[PDB]
């Protein structure tokens, strides 16, 4: 139904400090392969 | 706080520190994020994991990384000593921030301060001698709107009162967690005289869509 | 059209954006959002600037640069290298509060920006700086990322377009100055928060000597309501070269601090007085008002009746619109305190680059310090106003200017108090 | 060819694209005051001494980085551009030491000179002074970081030339300092060029310290013979005794460089 009412912002009473970083290597199985440069380093 | 560093014995390269398993999979995964050739733009999410893993950041992080991303351990030292979020002196458990900037000085962020102070008997950039808070005094923390407020780690404390903050400190000195947000009637930025906007309901998908598309 | 204000509930692009909607993937496309994004990408990178550009959508930054000719800056072909947009979140501008809760309650809008932004100029992916404190914002809008992942909108055949887009979110480190668009680019890039020198332009050199284009959270999660409702949908609100809707933050001394959309001429008054509640004491109580945050410089009461929320009407008003941040200080703010606070604001997050900004603003730091205590003569004035005109355009970023503004501002339109508080200093103590 | 046409105070001249401003002076024969440029050292921008006003444009450029193109008119000489030079004094000379009579940079300091020549001639600066905490980098150079004015020619030095990466800039704002953040000893075959190379007195040579004054040494330019490269050297003498060895300039062995043996 429609609710103007109940905040619905509550699932971030649940992050820990590991969150962001968990999310980010879940999410790094998922992206495409970066391109190169031709070297490993800019000093290389 | 000075941008020199003496080797103490607390703080020494010789002091051990080393990334866990999974922090080390976690700045694999933020070294992947980014091209190859440019592996140096990761110092700054490794360098925070390094300090969310030990709580502040010694010099042994600092070496750490820049031989774990083959940088110049200088870069390192530039990047810690440039942004204000980088702990290179060991705070407490709790690193209340207090920001007191025009949009909450206005709001009266002032009598926030001295409550706190006045509550847990230390001043501006002292510890606890239990080492359990740290108070410190920060800029503007965009919660203008929210004003005043404080921050404990990583949860923004907002519309707070003297009595309200004080039962939150009493909160952490019991060893709960409050619940992060305004602490007044309103939910999260609208007035608390009720919606002024938005009281209709959304229209949904394909409203209004150009002919064409 | 000559009077505005009032815009309906119907003309609003950020639906949700109080929190009271779920903000997950079933509540945006409950909302209309992710709606034909196939053929929103396949139409063309020109008829997607082509819409931009008839929209008159400016920067929503603060600098309000049009939109469309900023964005048809990178519609050139490779040469090899790739192309980055970086949508920048950093919003460390005092009285700002705007994108935060766009990151936080519609994050979906700001990807589905982030998606078309990235057709629009061929970008290969899309580096979200987000602010360092804003810890919960940023895992809300990771949730969000990933569960467009999951659904296949953005990736590896991006909404079944055949487009190459990936979305990265970055963090940064509690830095003010990295707010600046080369600034945020050195940071991305493992460096300090120091703006490099234009030219080169980011759309010539940007990230990692990549052709890069900087866009604001408020410009970019419009896009998707630009080329879905359409252009002269969006050009229909406001007066001339100041088309659409804008997110307004009134704090300071008010009864009811919030954010609230608005069309974009509404008068002050009229916004105050609607949405804010009113001002704390009534509208008589008014003494002076920051229109665009920090950086913009300050009117006072008589002026702040008649002026209408826009670029121009402000420019004309020798302000600025900024971040369309209205800060309100009643009769009781020591003006003076207010703005020597602003200054020590601004000698904290100042990068040391270029010297200019890294010896004066100290230097304008204590003298207000010292005309806040009132242990000055009325020439430190005139002095002061001079040493702000010298830092005023000789700087390499434009935090320069930004420090000098309010300083300036404060001088022309409040001498009198200032000599007035010197001189009873210099009463009470000789 | 490709050469394109500018205007130097309504002088044209021809220069090659890419070019900058300072560069353009240079060949109609002006000299831009500069801080932070070198002509080996990478382009900083960050001393702004070397503003200068293009005509019909309200905005000084940056001479020392921007370049120049097609039907560009420098004012060189300008008011506002003098103004500019005055106002990035000013600044550069608010939170100075007054240590020129302690100092060996005296009388060959460019920061005395072009402030003689394009500074102004009295102080509005009212504050206390900052401090800088010296640092201790080696027993060749004597480093006093109260007078460092934040150049970065070091960090260009070591980074580009030595090759050595171990001089940064630690902290923010006014609060900023130049130097290694642990007690490390810059010690390369090259660390004598940054005492060469520093526009102020914050690295002097320790030998050297405290000996003899600029305007007295009689330079002869001779020949280095401890190795087989042959550096071009000046020997700065006082009444028949050699005081300091100082390099020449020979682009085709030692541009503007010496190994510190040799000083
Ligand atoms: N939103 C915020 O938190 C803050 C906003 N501001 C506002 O930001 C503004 C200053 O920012 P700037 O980025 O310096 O503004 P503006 O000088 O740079 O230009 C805005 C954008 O247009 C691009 N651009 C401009 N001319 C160009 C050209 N000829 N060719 C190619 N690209 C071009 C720039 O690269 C930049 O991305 C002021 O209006 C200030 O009030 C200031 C501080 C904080
Ligand atoms: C010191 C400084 C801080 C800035 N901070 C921000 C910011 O937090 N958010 C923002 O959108 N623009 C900020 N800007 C303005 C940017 O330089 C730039 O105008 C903006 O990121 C992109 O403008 P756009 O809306 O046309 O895309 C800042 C500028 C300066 C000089
Ligand atoms: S004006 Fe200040 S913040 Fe901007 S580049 Fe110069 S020193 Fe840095
Ligand atoms: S470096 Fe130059 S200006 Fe500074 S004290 Fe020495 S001689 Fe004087
Ligand atoms: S010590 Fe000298 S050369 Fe080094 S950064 Fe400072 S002024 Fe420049
Ligand atoms: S001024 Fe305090 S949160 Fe912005
Ligand atoms: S010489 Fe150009 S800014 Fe320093
Ligand atoms: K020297």
């Amino acid at each position: 139904p429609f609710d103007n009412t109940t905040y619905k912002n509550l699932q971030h009473h649940d992050y820990s400090t590991y969150t962001f970083l968990d999310l980010n290597l879940d999410l790094s199985k998922f992206r495409m392969p970066q391109p190169s440069s031709g070297r490993e380093s800019p000093r290389h | 706080a000075l941008f020199v560093h003496r080797d103490t014995p607390k703080n020494n390269p010789e002091t051990p520190f080393d990334f866990t398993p999974e922090n080390y999979k976690r700045i694999e995964a933020i070294v992947k994020n980014y091209p190859e050739g440019h592996k140096a733009a990761a110092v700054l999410p490794v360098l925070d994991l390094a300090q969310r893993q030990n709580g502040w950041l010694p010099i042994s992080a600092m070496n750490k990384v820049a031989e774990i991303l083959q940088v110049p351990p200088m870069r390192v030292y530039e990047v810690a000593t440039f942004y204000t979020m980088y702990n290179r002196k060991p705070v407490g458990k709790y690193h209340i921030q207090v920001c007191t900037t025009t949009p909450c000085m206005l709001r009266n962020s002032d009598s926030i301060l001295e409550a706190i102070q006045k509550k847990l008997g230390i001043k501006v950039g002292e510890t606890t001698p239990d080492k359990l808070f740290t108070l410190i005094e920060v800029e503007c923390l965009g919660a203008c709107v929210n004003a005043p407020m404080v921050q404990i780690n990583d949860n923004y404390y907002e519309d707070l009162t003297p009595k309200d903050i004080e039962e939150i400190i009493d909160e952490l000195k019991a060893g709960k967690i409050p619940k992060p947000g305004p602490r007044s009637g309103r939910f999260s930025c609208e007035p608390a005289g009720g919606l002024t906007s938005l009281t209709e309901p959304p229209k949904g998908p394909g409203f209004g869509v150009q002919a064409g598309l | 059209k000559t009077s505005f204000g009032s815009l309906k509930d119907e003309d609003r692009i950020f639906t949700n954006l109080y929190g009271r909607h779920d903000w997950r993937l079933k509540g945006a496309q409950s909302r209309g959002d992710w709606y034909k994004t196939k053929e929103i990408l396949l139409k063309g990178p020109d008829w997607i600037l082509g819409e931009v550009k008839t929209s008159g959508l400016r920067g929503r930054g603060g600098a309000g640069f049009p939109t469309g000719l900023k964005w048809s800056f990178m519609n050139k072909p490779s040469d090899g290298r790739p192309k980055y947009l970086v949508v920048n979140a950093d919003e460390g501008e005092p009285g700002t509060c705007k994108d935060r809760e766009i990151i936080r309650h519609d994050p979906h809008k700001l990807v589905e920006g982030c998606l078309v932004g990235g057709r629009a100029m061929g970008a290969r992916a899309a580096y979200i700086y987000i602010r360092g404190e804003f810890y919960n914002e940023a895992s809300n809008l990771q949730v969000a990322i990933r569960e467009a992942y999951e659904a296949g909108l953005i990736g590896k055949n991006a909404c079944g377009s055949g487009y190459d887009f990936d979305v990265f979110v970055v963090r940064g480190a509690g830095a003010y100055i990295c707010g600046e668009e080369t600034a945020l680019i050195e940071s991305i890039e493992g460096k300090q928060g120091k703006p490099r020198l234009k030219p080169p332009f980011p759309a010539d050199v940007g990230v990692f000597g990549c052709p890069t284009t900087v866009a604001n959270v408020e410009t970019v999660a419009v896009s998707p309501t630009i080329c879905r409702r359409g252009g002269a949908w969006f050009a229909s609100f406001g007066r001339e070269r100041n088309s659409g809707t804008k997110l307004f933050n009134i704090s300071g001394h008010v009864n009811n601090p919030c954010t609230v959309e608005e069309e974009m001429s509404v008068p002050l008054k009229e916004l105050i007085e609607k949405h804010a509640g009113g001002v704390t004491g009534g509208w008589d109580n008014l003494l002076a008002v920051i229109p665009g945050g920090s950086s913009t410089p300050l009117i006072p009461k008589s002026v702040c009746e008649t002026v209408l929320m826009d670029f121009d009407a402000l420019i004309q008003a020798q302000t600025g619109l900024g971040t369309a941040a209205v800060i309100v200080m009643d009769r009781s703010t020591d003006i003076v305190k207010a703005i020597a606070r602003l200054i020590e604001f601004y000698k904290h997050e100042s990068c040391g680059q270029c010297t200019p900004c890294r010896e004066g603003v100290d230097w304008m730091n204590k003298v207000m310090a010292r005309f806040v205590r009132g242990d000055a003569r009325p020439a430190e004035i005139d002095s002061l106003w001079e040493i702000s005109k010298q830092i005023e355009g000789h700087t390499i970023c434009a935090l320069g200017d930004g420090a000098a503004w309010p300083v300036q501002g404060l001088i022309r339109h409040f001498r009198p108090e200032l000599e007035e508080r010197m001189q009873r200093f210099a009463q009470q103590h000789q | 060819s490709n050469l394109i046409e500018v205007f130097v105070d309504g002088q044209s001249v021809m220069v090659e694209p890419g070019t900058t401003v300072l560069q353009a002076c240079e060949k109609v024969g002006m000299q831009i005051p500069r801080f932070c440029y070198h002509e080996r050292l990478s382009v900083a921008g960050n001393c702004r001494m070397c503003l200068v006003e293009i005509e019909k444009a309200p905005k000084v450029v940056a001479a020392c980085a921007m370049p120049v193109m097609k039907g560009w008119n420098i004012l060189t000489n300008s008011e506002k551009t003098k103004k500019a030079r005055e106002g990035v004094m000013e600044f550069l000379l608010a939170n100075h030491p007054l240590d020129c009579p302690i100092c060996d940079q005296g009388g060959e300091c460019d920061l005395q000179d072009q402030s003689m020549m394009f500074g102004s001639d009295r102080s509005r600066f009212l504050e206390g002074k900052r401090a800088v905490e010296d640092k201790n980098i080696g027993p060749l150079v004597k480093t006093i970081m109260t007078r460092c004015i934040q150049c970065t020619r070091c960090i260009r030095f070591a980074s580009e030339i030595a090759g050595v990466d171990d001089l940064g800039t630690t902290g923010r704002g006014n609060d900023m300092q130049v130097g290694t953040y642990i007690e490390k000893m810059f010690m390369s075959e090259l660390s004598g060029n940054i005492i060469d190379i520093c526009p102020v007195g914050a690295l002097t040579s320790k030998p050297y310290a405290f000996t003899a004054r600029p305007w007295e040494t009689r330079k002869t330019e001779s020949i280095d013979v401890m190795d087989a490269v042959g550096s071009n050297i000046v020997v700065s003498t006082r009444t028949g005794e050699v005081m300091r060895i100082l390099p020449r300039m020979h682009e085709d062995i030692n541009e503007e460089w010496i190994s510190d043996k040799t000083r």
